[PDB]
């Protein structure tokens, strides 16, 4: 409804805004692993531990709505707009592969953090927004726990 | 139906597609199709 539990590693955002915006830096989108191949991960990490029937489809709700729903956000409102001439870039190199599979998950994580603000635009009740908050900021607490092989370590200092 | 000069999407200058129904001109490569003069 209003408050994320965002850990004191993604340090990490604040950077990402730096090096895009003032040492002028880039990511080449294509991308290994993707959005989906870390979702899917989480998923089986945890639908392995839900006990009743409930919990089990309201997870897959949530994830399948998750997919779908960076698809239809990350092209208009999760970008620097530096990363945007580059995106016109990578729109001609695949055109028939979901903006869900080229990213790795680290713009998934900036819609983990403006989430909230996004949740109070919309009326809905207490418990869909708790939920959801509840299952977005364990997804954080994962990516944390493995950040060896999801986030990258080097940045493309590329031409315009 | 002064279109204002700015970018409509993040702020910048250049060249925006014009919009009647309201004075927002987002850049070309700000829009949610990604697109040059393509289409
Ligand atoms: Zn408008
Ligand atoms: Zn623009």
């Amino acid at each position: 409804k209003h408050k994320i539990s965002v850990p004191d590693v993604l340090l990490w955002l604040v950077d990402d805004w730096e090096n895009i915006t003032k040492n002028q830096q880039l990511i080449a989108i294509p991308r290994n692993p993707t959005v989906r191949a870390a979702i899917a991960a989480f998923r089986e990490s945890k639908i392995s531990h839900l006990n009743n029937e409930i919990d089990v489809d309201v997870f897959e709700q949530a994830m399948a709505g998750l997919v779908i729903y960076f698809n239809k956000c990350l092209g208009n409102m999760l970008l620097y707009r530096f990363e945007r001439q580059q995106y016109l870039e990578i729109r001609q190199q695949y055109p028939d592969t979901e903006m869900c599979d080229l990213y790795g998950v680290e713009h998934l994580i900036r819609l983990f953090v403006s989430l909230p603000e996004l949740i109070d635009r919309t009326n809905m009740d207490s418990q869909s927004i708790e939920c959801l908050l509840n299952y977005i900021e364990e997804f954080l607490k994962y990516l944390v726990l493995h950040k060896d092989e999801y986030f990258i370590k080097e940045y493309q200092n590329a031409p315009p | 139906i002064r279109n204002v000069d700015y970018c409509s999407a993040c702020g910048g200058r250049g060249l925006f597609i014009c919009c009647e129904g309201c004075p927002c001109s987002f850049h070309l490569s700000c829009l949610e199709p990604p697109l040059t003069p393509e289409n």
